[PDB]
Parts: C-alpha cells; sequence; structure tokens
C-alpha cells in the first residue's frame, strides 16, 4: 500500500489570496495523481488527473504540480465557491488510495460569539434526567473554550461539546455544549453558568440563570 | 445527464450482511470501470472495490481490508453495479459512493463520476426513536433584539435525524449540530435565531427519525 500524505489538515485564506497544499507520497508514482474538491455536505468532485491535467469544467486559476513523490495544488485568486475539502489520490495502480483531506476555510474579520443558556426544560426532568445546554453562535475563529460552573463551582464532569462546520452565509463556526446532570443533583443548585472564552475577548463572556426565580 | 444512484444502506449487527446497488445513467456502463468508495470520519476516503469489463481482463480488485467479505457485481443488462458486504465490522461503517474509474481513453483510476452516497452502519446498537425537547430562554432575560431558541433531540440510534424549523419555512440564523455518541445513543441540538417581535406570535422544531418511523413537533414555549 501506497501512504498519501496532505499538508495541511486544515487551512484559513482570504478570498483573492493565493494558496497551495502539499500532498506527499511514500513511493514514486510518477505523475499519476488526482485531486478532488468536496464542497459541504456533497460528494468529492475531480480537479485534476495526470498530475496537471484539469478536467472538464475546472477554472484556470487551478494549477497542478510535481512528479514522483510530491505534488502541488496551486489555486490563484481564490473564489468563494473554492473553498471546502480537497483531497489527492494515486491512480498509479491497485489499490487506489487517497490523502487525508484538507479544509480550506474562509479568513473573515474576527466576531464574538453570541452565548445563549438554556435550563433543562420540564419534560425532560420527568424521565430523571437534567440537560443544561448552552449556544455559543456565529465566531471566529474557531478556537474556543466552555466553562461551566454550577453555584460559582467549575464542573468538567458530565459535559458534551459539537462543533458545526463553517457557515456557509457569513464564515462563522458555532459550538453547543451541554451539561448533563441527574435530575436530583440538579435541583440541589441555584445557579447555573456558561463561559465562553475566545480570543476576541480578555475577560469570557458570561451567560447565567438562576432555578429559583 | 451523467447520473449514479446509490442504494442499500442501512443499520445492520457486526457479522450481518447487505447488498449496495447503485444504478448508471447517461453513459454505456458496458464500456466503463465502476468502484465503490467509502468515506468516514476516521479514515477519510477509502477505495473499497473495482470491477472492470467482465471477464475478458482480471476484472475484480479489493482493498486488502474487504478482502474473502466483499463481493463487487455488475450487471449491464440492467445498467448497474453492486456490492455485496459479508461479515461486516464497526470499520465497515461510512457513505459508500459509486464511482466511475474509466470509460474510455488511455488513463484510468481516477473517479471521475460520483454518487450522491449511501450510508452504511455497523452497529449491535438498538434502534431508538428520540426525545425532542424544548430550549425556551430564562425569565430573568433582558433579551436583546434577536433571541436565540433550541431543540434538543436526545437519546437516539441510529444516525440521520432531520431537523428543520417551522417545517423547513424558517431557514437563516439555524445551527444544528452534529450528533454526539455517549453509551451506545446519539444527542443533537439545534438552535434558531430570530428578532424578539417575532417571538412568540409561534416557532417549532421539526425532528424525523427515518429508522424508528417517528415524527416530532415541539412548540418552544416561554416561561
Amino acid at each position: 500500500d501506497i501512504q498519501m500524505t496532505q499538508s495541511p489538515a486544515s487551512l484559513s485564506a482570504s478570498v483573492g489570496e493565493t494558496v497551495t497544499i502539499t500532498c506527499r507520497t511514500s513511493e514514486n508514482i510518477y505523475s499519476y495523481l488526482a485531486w478532488y474538491q468536496q464542497k459541504q455536505g456533497k460528494s468529492p468532485q475531480l480537479l485534476v488527473y495526470n498530475a496537471k491535467t484539469l478536467a472538464e469544467g475546472v477554472p484556470s486559476r487551478f494549477s497542478g504540480s510535481g512528479s514522483g513523490t510530491q505534488f502541488s495544488l496551486k489555486i490563484n485568486s481564490l473564489q468563494p465557491e473554492d473553498f471546502g475539502s480537497y483531497s489527492c489520490q494515486h491512480k498509479y495502480g491497485t489499490p487506489w488510495t487517497f490523502g487525508g483531506g484538507t479544509k480550506l476555510e474562509i479568513k473573515r474579520a474576527d466576531a464574538a460569539p453570541t452565548v445563549s443558556i438554556f435550563p433543562p426544560s420540564s419534560e425532560q426532568l420527568t424521565s430523571g434526567g437534567a440537560s443544561v445546554v448552552c449556544f455559543l453562535n456565529n465566531f471566529y475563529p474557531k478556537d474556543i473554550n466552555v466553562k461551566w460552573k454550577i453555584d460559582g463551582s467549575e464542573r468538567q464532569n458530565g459535559v458534551l461539546n459539537s462543533w458545526t462546520d463553517q457557515d456557509s452565509k457569513d464564515s462563522t463556526y458555532s459550538m453547543s455544549s451541554t451539561l448533563t446532570l441527574t435530575k436530583d443533583e440538579y435541583e440541589r443548585h441555584n445557579s447555573y453558568t456558561c463561559e465562553a472564552t475566545h480570543k476576541t475577548s480578555t475577560s469570557p463572556i458570561v451567560k447565567s440563570f438562576n432555578r429559583n426565580e | 445527464e451523467v447520473k449514479l444512484e446509490e442504494s442499500g444502506g442501512g443499520l445492520v449487527q457486526p457479522g450481518g450482511s447487505m447488498k449496495l446497488s447503485c444504478a448508471a445513467s447517461g453513459f454505456t456502463s458496458s464500456d466503463a470501470w465502476m468502484d465503490w468508495v467509502r468515506q468516514s470520519p476516521e479514515k477519510g476516503l477509502e477505495w473499497v472495490a473495482e470491477i472492470r469489463n467482465k471477464a475478458n481482463n482480471h476484472a475484480r480488485h479489493y482493498n486488502e481490508s474487504v478482502k474473502g467479505r466483499f463481493t463487487i457485481s455488475r450487471d449491464d443488462s440492467k445498467s448497474s453495479v453492486y456490492l455485496q458486504m459479508n461479515s461486516l465490522r464497526a470499520e465497515d461503517s461510512g457513505i459508500y459512493y459509486c464511482t466511475r474509474t474509466y470509460y474510455y481513453g488511455s488513463s484510468y483510476g481516477y473517479c471521475d463520476v460520483w454518487g450522491t452516497g449511501t450510508t452504511v452502519t455497523v452497529s449491535s446498537a438498538k434502534t431508538t426513536p428520540p426525545s425532542v425537547y424544548p430550549l425556551a430562554p430564562g425569565s430573568a432575560a433582558q433579551t436583546n433584539s434577536m433571541v436565540t431558541l433550541g431543540c434538543l433531540v436526545k437519546g437516539y440510534f441510529p444516525e440521520p435525524v432531520t431537523v428543520t424549523w417551522n417545517s423547513g419555512s424558517l431557514s437563516s440564523g439555524v445551527h444544528t449540530f452534529p450528533a454526539v455518541l455517549q453509551s451506545d445513543l446519539y444527542t443533537l441540538s439545534s438552535s434558531v435565531t430570530v428578532p424578539s417581535s417575532t417571538w412568540p406570535s409561534t416557532v417549532t422544531c421539526n425532528v424525523a427519525h427515518p429508522a424508528s418511523s417517528t415524527k416530532v413537533d415541539k412548540k418552544i414555549v416561554p416561561r
């Protein structure tokens, strides 16, 4: 099996900028290389084959180069449509194998997250469980941290986090954090708090609520 | 219209079997070499199998990983291609795309056409309908010009669920988050942001789970 190595795994750039994704190979494949583009929630699409040949439909701002064990995809004057995932694949001889892909994200101005905290719904509490939920929405860049506090004391236990992929409308990221307790513990505590730590601010953004109000 | 439509995906336990299908259109399938390519969050893209012009060639090739278990197959009279999958393993889970690696010319082995994909999930976890919980803001909240609501879709299996707002009639300012696995059960949240005048007066998230044949709507009510 031939091993394919793409760099970087993730990359952000402005519309207009030029960009270069590198694909390395564990043993010589001459020029038998294919590049694909996968848009959000879509199937991959052929961009380049034979190292340099663009497929029917592909703009000339795309160019492929390289031979042997090192290859490059260069995108000039990055357009809005060009952002998505990119993967290389050798077509030398079976088994065919792919790189791990490269997420090409849009670079935008820093924005602060819109934070919102939600007590457990009453109908969840009937099942014996309690989930306090917090949304950290529309921020940039993706690096962010959440800190849950109950009655002024942090809790790391019982938390689950999920990030969206970059937004196709406004190029931000969003995040959801969910602190799950047992209902009995939930109702022995008054204050619940959500604290987002983002580079846009020194102090964290604090949302919270009191159960006994 | 060149087109590859996959079908056959679903949930099956480890050691079980599953047959995928792929209907080709807009070209002579007889003269083409067809492949199955799978995609997963753990391993990214993985080539599975390839069937060439049969049987004049050494027609069938297989990724080492599925050798002996998977059979790639061809029926040109039906203009379609198949993948029999036996002795399934957790790591056989992913989106299986049907592709074409050769139609004509002197070059081959790159996928110039891809289908939509069909999702295979290999797991002993039992199918479970979700609980759908409304996420309303707090009473003390002063409320800015914008307001955010949400839905918690808890304790389901298998993926996927489909989560829309006001029967799809509310597209913007929504964020449906990737589900997370805990104790062989998925949990997923979705938020929707609107102007303060809009709510109340009526928002409702829509949750459908095809695997358990359930469809629930929950109106977000204040407090």
